[PDB]
C-alpha cells in the first residue's frame, strides 16, 4: 500500500524518470518487475526512460453538469444566468 | 365626442341612461364640466366600446409591441447594444456613486427617529432609486448577454 500511495506521488512529482530510479525509490529487487508495475499502472515506457501521459484525469463514476463538463459548458453558462431571474419573481 | 338631438320625444322607451355611467351630476363635474345638464342637448351620454373579430385580435397583438425587429431579435440589436455597452459601462458607474452617498446623509442627520422632517415617507424613495435603478441596469446586463453570444458552432 505505500508503494501504491508513492506511484500516486511519482505521477505529478516526476515529469520524466529512468528506469533504475524507480527500483531504487520504491525500493525493488528486480528490474523486470519494475516494468510489470508499471503495466498495471498505465506508465509509458521508452528506453531508458518512464514518462507518465497519465496526468490528465477522467470518467471517476458518474457525473453530470459539475465538475468541468463537456458539451453543457454553453448551457450551464447561460443557465446560471436565469437561476436568479426566477428567485427575484 | 359625439352629439345627438332630443328635443321632444326619445322617451317612453328603453332605459338611456342605466347602460354606463349615467346619472350624475355631483357638483357640476362631468366630461369637459362645460355641460352640466344640456351638454349640447339633452346629455346624449356617449357610451364608446370596441369589438373586433378573431381575425383583427389576432393581428394588434403579435404585431404592435414597440418597433419592428422581430422574427428575430438576435443579431438586430446585438450589435448596437454592444457597441455601446463599453459606454453603458462607465454611465452605470455614476449612478452607483450616488446612490450610497443619499444613504450616508440619510441616517447621518436623524439622531431622533420622530417627525419634525416633514419626511412622511423618506426612506422608501431613497431606497427605490438604489434598488429599482440597480434592478433596471443589472437585467439588461444579463438577459440581454444571453443571447449577446449564443455562438456554439
Amino acid at each position: 500500500a505505500i508503494r501504491d500511495e508513492i506511484a500516486k506521488n511519482t505521477e505529478l512529482s516526476y515529469d520524466f524518470l529512468p528506469l533504475s530510479n524507480i527500483k531504487a525509490l520504491l525500493f525493488f529487487n528486480n528490474e523486470k518487475e519494475t516494468e510489470k508495475f508499471a503495466l498495471e499502472r498505465n506508465w509509458p515506457i521508452v528506453n531508458s526512460k518512464v514518462y507518465f501521459n497519465n496526468q490528465s484525469k477522467e470518467k471517476a463514476d458518474y457525473e453530470d453538469e459539475m465538475m468541468h463538463e463537456e458539451d453543457q459548458k454553453t448551457n450551464i453558462i447561460e443557465k446560471a444566468m436565469d437561476y436568479a431571474i426566477s428567485i427575484e419573481n | 365626442d359625439a352629439f345627438r338631438l332630443i328635443d321632444t320625444g326619445a322617451l317612453i322607451n328603453n332605459l338611456e341612461p342605466r347602460q354606463t355611467t349615467s346619472n350624475t351630476g355631483l357638483l357640476n363635474k362631468a366630461n369637459i364640466q362645460a355641460l352640466i345638464h344640456g351638454l349640447n342637448r339633452h346629455y346624449y351620454s356617449l357610451n364608446i366600446d370596441y369589438h373586433k373579430t378573431a381575425k383583427e385580435t389576432k393581428m394588434l397583438m403579435n404585431l404592435h409591441k414597440e418597433q419592428w425587429q422581430s422574427g428575430l431579435k438576435m443579431y438586430d440589436y446585438e450589435e448596437k447594444e454592444e457597441s455601446n455597452l463599453a459606454a453603458t459601462k462607465s454611465m452605470v458607474k455614476i449612478a452607483e456613486q450616488y446612490s450610497k452617498r443619499i444613504e450616508e446623509e440619510k441616517e447621518l442627520t436623524e439622531e431622533e427617529l420622530k417627525t419634525r422632517y416633514v419626511g412622511r415617507q423618506d426612506p422608501k424613495k431613497h431606497l427605490s432609486e438604489t434598488a429599482d435603478e440597480t434592478l433596471e441596469n443589472n437585467i439588461v446586463s444579463v438577459l440581454t448577454a444571453g443571447v449577446n453570444s449564443v455562438a456554439i458552432k
